[PDB]
């Protein structure tokens, strides 16, 4: 009823579809990813690949790794820490991307802030296929 | 000499920084800073705006000084315009800081022209009250980094919401050591913070220090016969570039790089002056920042390796062989006596007297006391009180087992004893295994 | 821990006070001024009950921090430690400094059941 | 204008106490720590100091005594109020209870209302705190010294 | 890619020399433009083109005046081009990375 | 009688321990409580901060811009507010008690859409087509004690002061037993819901279940930071209770953030002020100086902020830094005081996007000292080598003495080496630590630079970078002495 008199007899039963449309943010990754830029696109698969190999990492471990990465495959031009997590969090907005504040579980330990990722590996690497000079990334 | 004192005195003020108002000494380097804290607090005290800022820089890197400089500065002009309230992070908790904004806040509005009353509940709904023409309020709030925890930043989300939101014009000057002090907060704190992060400057170059200690040891006031005499002596020592001074000052540079620790030995040499000859003989000379420098590691692993008897580094020196030997570098008592029998031994069959296993256990226990050996695996000192209080509501199991099983590590290696120990000294040949 | 032991004897010392004859801190600062709160001098015996079952550092501890209370000439402190195992074994679990402190005045007395039958 | 007394191997350590303590609030260091291990001549020195100038206000503190911070903080204020009454005792006083102290904050109001009875006098005194032993505290984390060094901020400045 | 920036420096316009200078431009403008100037998924399709014209109008007023250059290689439409080119060159062509690149 | 502790300070509020279930002996003794004289609303503070002004501020050029940019003075949120006032009209029209859970990222306008949506709410129920009701607004984040909101609501209902227990079943009496012809509807803001939420969650499982009483008549405004929160942190009851139905606010585009910059910049940008040229002050319409602030501006920040956050505050705070910076240089130039065309550009608001971008870690290590830059040289050659992310610090001195002791043959290490281990002085023995060693080692624990375990000894306490790698790299090769060797 709520949708049927903001929108404007029996109601249909599109309004139900309506309803179930408009309460379920049913958000793909596909969508998240079409829209970024390729550079964002970039820091994405290595923030992947960092998470990939280490998964317990922090904003600095990830940002290095982005650096050696894109020393050895020589794309662009390198970025600065603040604008990777800057980047990081357009991530965050684009919601791809979670950074979180934890306890290390070193002999240091201390909080930092940590890379989560919620999205799933199929369609992330079927759309990161699609673009040559990321493939170096993958 | 009444003179001479005069000029003492002067030089003494001028090195703590207790001059008036208009007199107080703005180093070159701090101009660029101070001003811009002087726009700020001008828009919050005179033009009603309200502000928040985080100043970020090192200890003793002038924020303070500079931050009580501006509120004294517009003390004499606007006095009845603004309030401060000044909480450190140290001293105030989450809970405490409550209290003492409403007991700052009572009393300081008692001094322009009760909130503090009642519990801690009624006490936030009073501040809250009253901060949701103007009087201006100026939060001096040092150790911003100690209320921006990752559990919940209550008082910096109202603070910020008081900045923001309210009509009552708020100042807050947040003082950090923190360099990633954006990080530490929470995502709606940081959206209420306006984002604008002062960093303090820095020493960039030496000849900045050369004229931070001209501004800090030129008098520019005639109060004394001797003010002349001892302008062009500074001046001579300060401008020749291989005077005592200028070495001590590059010194600092490339050690300490801290003008506060240049003060702390620039301060008793003059202070031990008796007359005007001998404080120009000691500002050439720079004799006694040598003294002052040897007794400031006096107390160090080196000297107090030279206060040793020849049984206690007889003690030190077996117990660092049997710690090089060992795989975790540990050991107790019995192989350290064990090592310094075989030692005594093997010199006395090439006389020392051979101290038996009950007396050098007093000398062990002078050796755990001056810090030479540590106990294995210990923490030591807690970084908080309630840390604190669980390990002493805890038996560790080094202090239930007997003295001579107990494991220690050694604060001093063995190869740093062959280092600081003399050729001369006839247990050198110990140090190498 | 030493904090506990002080605390409990300054409350035993506070309710003997009291009730032989405002409150206080319950620190050693009493034993600096009881002159000053009851008019007297003070005579403390400390009873170490089962001092082979005691944390030999916590005593040796609370042993240097009663050291502190010599300062004041309204006071005098004994010492009693009960033993069941030797006094060299709690000899070699104290340090040397307090064996030396110890050993000024000192008396040893057996108790035991089969004292000369 | 201060003695500097005679201690047979102190004499460095003589006339960096003349040069730090006197009775100007000016030219005096908020705080100054004396650092030595055990049997040095610490306390033999300070006393030999002291003693050598009577008109230095001073109130000495064993915080080996106190053990915990709380009693420290407790025995701070009651000893400030007790010296600052015996100093001048025609001035008339509240006695403010030392065990109200229960946080720092709560030593700073009380030093704050302490002190601000006292704006009769007519020069600016120091009150000399000596904490012979600080880290002798039984309680002790690695905190507690910073409180101690920042607590000069808090109190007013034209006291 | 060098081929991007290679196309789009060409149909902009109409080795590793002068054209070399220009390519070389359009890319460090592309690479700061995609960290400080943000575009939709639309107008991100002319993020090279929009970059090239930019370092062709700096030739036409540095050394060659003869240079030639049209608007339309661009594949938004004119306004919108137009819009975003100004947007591009009041942004971010006093940048401090791109003051001391040698046009020569 | 001698105390074992005492507790000096306690501070008791006067609020009474009996619940509103025993005011009257019975349902039906219970009146009309709309017409009560303490129930249902039926400030002392704001003379204290009142002086008197003596001097004459002067308002610049851009005073006007910079006041009227702040978060105190609806486009954008129209299908929200639409949804948001439906529901709560609809909810007050019938008599009803509704949950609305309304969840968003920071500064999109959620509190700002819900307190126009009463504001309306209430204009309408001024002009009687809908009955009266009581507007609540209790902050999370605003609370000492999570229960407070107990004593909050509560206090709002009835005035009378409780401690938070009875005040709760106070709340449960009022909310079930009273009939709806003796009450008056209760519209609630929780805001900052997620502060609320505790180990029992009984605060969360009480308010929204007090929306499905019958007699209740309570409509909650709930204001969450994620639309997932019922799910993550509350049970599956007090998540079934408050619904399916959520509303989500998303962030701001850049032409709904470009859109609320120019509201507030309309009357002011491309208009004349008269301004005197002796002292600085200008008034709204001496010179005819024409103030703008250019769009091409406005739309890199709202661009810029958009895809960063999409947050409104700071959209309107980076505009206002940059007609801050540009009104600071204003002021140098004509040497204006604190008692024809003036243009905030688009390289002030480059400047306020990139003041919190320039990353002055790597500025902070270059400024340092020759000990400290050793110390971090030490630490990075140490990762080399090992490769281990945490290094004991007698390694750290070991590699260091290394470093000074191998390339002895470099002129700065033959000038510096006696200040390094004997502070240029004869009558001082070589030192086993640098001098400044613990200096600057507590100066990169206070800059968060390092982290140091807790440990006593200090030859086996290990120490590692908190900071990338990088920087520390690019910084240590900055510096002329330490990238030679
Ligand atoms: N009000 C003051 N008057 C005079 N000198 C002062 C004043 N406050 C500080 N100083 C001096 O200024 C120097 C710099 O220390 P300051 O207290 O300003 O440090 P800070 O930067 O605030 O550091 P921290 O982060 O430790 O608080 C020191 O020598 C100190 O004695
Ligand atoms: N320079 C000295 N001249 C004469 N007697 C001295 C001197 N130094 C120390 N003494 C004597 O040795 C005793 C021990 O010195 P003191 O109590 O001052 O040491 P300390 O460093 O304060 O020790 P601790 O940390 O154990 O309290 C003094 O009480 C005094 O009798
Ligand atoms: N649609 C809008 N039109 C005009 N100004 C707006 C709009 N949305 C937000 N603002 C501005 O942003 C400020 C902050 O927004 P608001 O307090 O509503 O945020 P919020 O989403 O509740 O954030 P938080 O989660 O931090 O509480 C408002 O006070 C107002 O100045
Ligand atoms: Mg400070
Ligand atoms: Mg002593
Ligand atoms: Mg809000």
């Amino acid at each position: 009823i709520e949708i049927y008199e903001l929108e404007k007899g029996k109601i249909g039963l599109n309004y139900i579809a309506k309803v179930f449309s408009k309460f379920v943010n049913n958000n793909s990754t596909r969508t998240r990813i079409a829209k970024l830029n390729i550079q964002q696109k970039l820091i994405l698969c290595t923030i992947i690949q960092s998470l990939k190999l280490n998964s317990d990492a922090t904003i600095d471990e990830s940002f290095d790794h982005y650096i050696k990465a894109i020393t050895k495959t020589d794309t662009l031009a390198p970025l600065q820490r603040n604008e990777f997590l800057e980047i990081c969090t357009i991530l965050e907005t684009c919601g791809l991307v979670s950074i979180k504040k934890t306890k290390c579980k070193g002999k240091t330990k201390r909080f930092v802030d940590k890379i989560d990722v919620d999205l799933d590996m199929r369609e992330f690497y079927d759309e990161m296929t699609k673009i040559s000079i990321l493939k170096p990334f993958l | 000499d009444p003179g001479f004192g005069s000029l003492q005195r002067r030089l003494l003020q001028q090195l703590y920084g207790t001059l008036p108002t208009d007199e107080k000494i703005i180093f070159t380097y701090l101009q660029d800073c101070q001003q811009e804290i002087d726009r700020i607090i001008k828009q919050s005290i005179i033009q009603k705006e309200s502000h928040s800022v985080i100043l970020v820089g090192p200890r003793q890197s002038y924020k303070t000084y500079l931050l009580d400089y501006e509120l004294s500065l517009l003390q004499q002009s606007y006095k009845e315009q603004f309030i401060t309230i000044r909480l450190n992070g140290f001293i105030h908790s989450e809970q405490t800081a409550i209290n003492g904004i409403a007991t700052q806040l009572e009393q300081q509005l008692q001094k322009i022209h009760t909130i503090s009353s009642g519990s801690l509940t009624e006490v936030f709904e009073k501040i809250l009250l009253l901060l949701d023409t103007k009087i201006t309020v100026v939060f001096i709030f040092d150790e911003i980094d100690t209320f921006a925890g990752p559990v919940r930043q209550t008082l910096l989300y109202n603070l910020f919401d008081m900045v923001e939101h309210s009509r009552v014009p708020v100042c807050i000057f947040g003082c950090t050591t923190k360099l990633n002090i954006l990080e530490y907060l929470e995502k709606r704190v940081k959206s209420r913070f306006s984002q604008r992060v002062i960093y303090m400057p820095q020493i960039q170059n030496l000849d900045d220090m050369v004229d931070a200690v001209r501004n800090l040891l030129t008098v520019r006031s005639e109060i004394s016969p001797w003010v002349s005499q001892w302008n062009e002596t500074l001046e001579k020592e300060l401008s020749d570039p291989r005077s005592n001074l200028n070495r001590h000052i590059r010194m600092n540079f490339e050690t300490f790089r801290s003008l506060p620790t240049l003060k702390n030995s620039i301060i008793p040499l003059v202070a031990t002056s008796k007359n005007f000859g001998s404080l120009c003989t000691a500002i050439k000379s720079c004799s006694f920042l040598d003294i002052y420098n040897k007794n400031q590691l006096s107390n160090n692993l080196t000297g107090r390796l030279q206060s040793l008897s020849d049984l206690e580094l007889a003690i030190l020196i077996s117990a660092a062989r049997v710690a090089l030997r060992a795989k975790d570098g540990s050991f107790n008592f019995n192989l350290a006596y064990a090592e310094y029998e075989k030692m005594i031994k093997a010199i006395n069959s090439r006389t020392i007297k051979l101290w038996l296993k009950k007396d050098v256990k007093n000398v062990w226990e002078n050796l755990v006391q001056l810090d030479f050996f540590t106990e294995k695996s210990a923490v030591g000192l807690r970084d908080n009180a309630t840390a604190a209080f669980y390990a002493s509501n805890y038996q560790f199991q080094g202090t239930m087992i007997p003295f001579d099983l107990r494991s220690y590590q050694m604060q001093i290696i063995l190869q740093e004893l062959r280092r600081i120990i003399p050729k001369s000294n006839m247990y050198y040949s110990w140090t190498q295994l | 821990n030493v904090r506990m032991m002080l605390r409990r004897s300054m409350y035993k010392l506070y309710s003997a006070a009291d009730a032989e004859e405002n409150d206080v801190s319950y620190d050693l600062s009493l034993v600096e001024n009881f002159k000053r709160l009851f008019g007297k001098d003070l005579a403390m015996v400390f009873n170490f009950k089962d001092v082979d079952s005691i944390n030999f550092n916590t005593l040796d501890n609370f042993i240097i921090l009663l050291k502190s209370a010599f300062k004041y000439d309204h006071v005098k402190i004994s010492l009693i430690f009960n033993i069941n195992t030797n006094l060299s074994n709690i000899e070699k679990n104290l340090r040397q400094s307090t064996i030396r402190l110890l050993k000024r005045n000192y008396h040893k007395l057996d108790v035991s059941s089969n004292k000369g039958f | 204008n201060v003695t500097t007394p005679e201690v047979a191997f102190r004499e460095y350590q003589t006339n960096c106490l003349a040069s730090y303590i006197s009775a100007d609030p000016d030219i005096t260091p908020s705080n100054l720590i004396l650092q030595g291990y055990s049997g040095t001549g610490k306390t033999y020195t300070l006393k030999k100091y002291f003693n050598a100038n009577p008109n230095l206000h001073a109130v000495w503190l064993e915080p080996v005594e106190l053990v915990s911070w709380k009693p420290l903080l407790q025995a701070i204020a009651r000893t400030v109020q007790y010296k600052l009454k015996t100093l001048y005792p025609n001035i008339p006083t509240t006695d403010y209870d030392p065990l109200q102290v229960e946080e720092p904050f709560l030593l700073v109001k009380t030093l704050h209302n302490i002190f601000v009875q006292y704006e009769s006098l007519q020069e600016k005194t120091c009150l000399f705190l000596i904490l012979d032993g600080f880290d002798s505290l039984q309680d002790l984390d690695a905190a507690l010294f910073n409180k101690y060094i920042k607590l000069n901020e808090l109190l007013p400045k034209d006291s | 890619s060098m081929q991007q920036v290679q196309h789009c420096v060409a149909e902009v316009l109409r080795s590793s020399g002068y054209l070399k200078k220009l390519t070389n431009a359009t890319s460090i403008l592309y690479n700061t433009s995609l960290n400080k100037v943000m575009l939709k998924q639309d107008e991100e399709v002319a993020r090279c083109h929009i970059c090239a014209y930019i370092a062709s109008q700096k030739m036409n007023e540095k050394h060659m005046p003869d240079l030639c250059y049209y608007i339309d290689s661009i594949p938004l439409e004119p306004k919108k081009a137009k819009h975003l080119m100004n947007l591009f060159r009041q942004s971010l062509s006093n940048s401090s990375p791109m003051k001391q690149f040698a046009w020569t | 009688v001698i105390r074992k502790f005492t507790k000096k300070n306690v501070a008791r509020a006067k609020k009474k321990y009996t619940p509103f279930s025993k005011r009257f002996k019975s349902i039906a003794a219970i009146p009309d409580l709309t017409s009560l004289p303490e129930f249902y609303g039926n400030s002392r503070f704001e003379n204290k901060l009142k002086t008197t002004q003596k001097h004459q501020i002067v308002e610049t050029i851009f005073s006007k811009v910079k006041k009227q940019l702040n978060s105190s003075y609806l486009p954008a949120r129209e299908n929200e507010f639409a949804s948001i006032y439906l529901s709560a009209y609809s909810a007050i029209e019938s008599d009803s008690a509704t949950t609305i859970y309304v969840a968003g990222t920071p500064g999109v306008g959620k509190t700002l859409t819900v307190r126009e949506v009463v504001k309306e709410l209430l204009s309408s129920s001024a002009q009687r087509e809908i009955p009266d009701f009581l507007y609540v607004e209790i902050n999370g984040l605003k609370m000492v004690k999570p229960t407070d909101c107990y004593e909050t609501l509560w206090n709002k209902v009835s005035g009378e002061r409780l401690t938070w227990a009875a005040s709760m079943e106070s709340l449960e009496f009022y909310f079930k037993r009273v009939p709806k012809n003796k009450k008056k509807t209760i519209v609630v803001l929780l805001d900052e819901l997620d502060a609320m939420v505790t180990k029992s969650q009984d605060i969360m499982y009480n308010f929204f279940n007090w929306t499905t009483y019958e007699n209740a008549k309570l409509i909650v405004i709930a204001v969450a930071n994620t639309m997932d929160l019922p799910e993550r942190q509350l049970g599956n009851k007090i998540t079934s209770r408050i619904g399916f139905t959520r509303i989500m606010f998303t962030g701001y585009t850049h032409e709904e953030l470009k859109n609320i910059i120019d509201l507030r910049l309309k009357g002011l940008n491309d208009s004349f002020f008269y301004v005197d040229t002796k002292t600085g002050n200008a008034i709204l319409i001496v010179r005819k100086v024409r103030l703008r602030m250019s769009a091409d501006a406005i739309e890199i920040a709202s661009r810029k902020v958009a895809s960063v956050s999409g947050d409104a505050r700071r959209a309107l705070k980076v505009c206002k830094r940059a007609a801050e910076i540009a009104e600071k240089h204003y002021m140098a130039k004509h040497g204006y005081g604190y008692d024809g065309v003036q243009t905030v550009h688009i390289t002030h608001v480059m400047k306020a996007l990139n003041e919190t971008l320039n990353s002055h870690v790597i500025t902070f290590m270059t400024r340092l000292s020759f000990t400290a830059k050793l110390f971090i040289y030490a630490l990075l050659n140490l990762m080399k080598k090992n490769g281990s992310q945490e290094q004991e610090l007698g390694d750290i001195v070991d590699e260091i003495k290394l470093l000074i002791e191998v390339n002895g043959s470099n002129k700065f290490v033959m000038e510096i080496a006696k200040t390094l281990f004997q502070q240029g002085s004869d009558n001082i023995s070589e030192q086993l630590r640098i001098i400044s060693w613990d200096f600057v080692l507590n100066q990169l624990l206070d800059a968060g630079i390092l982290f140091k375990q807790t440990m006593k000894n200090d030859r086996i306490c290990c120490v590692k970078l908190n900071i990338s790698v990088e920087e520390a790299k690019r910084a240590m090769n900055e510096d002329e002495t330490l990238r030679n060797l």
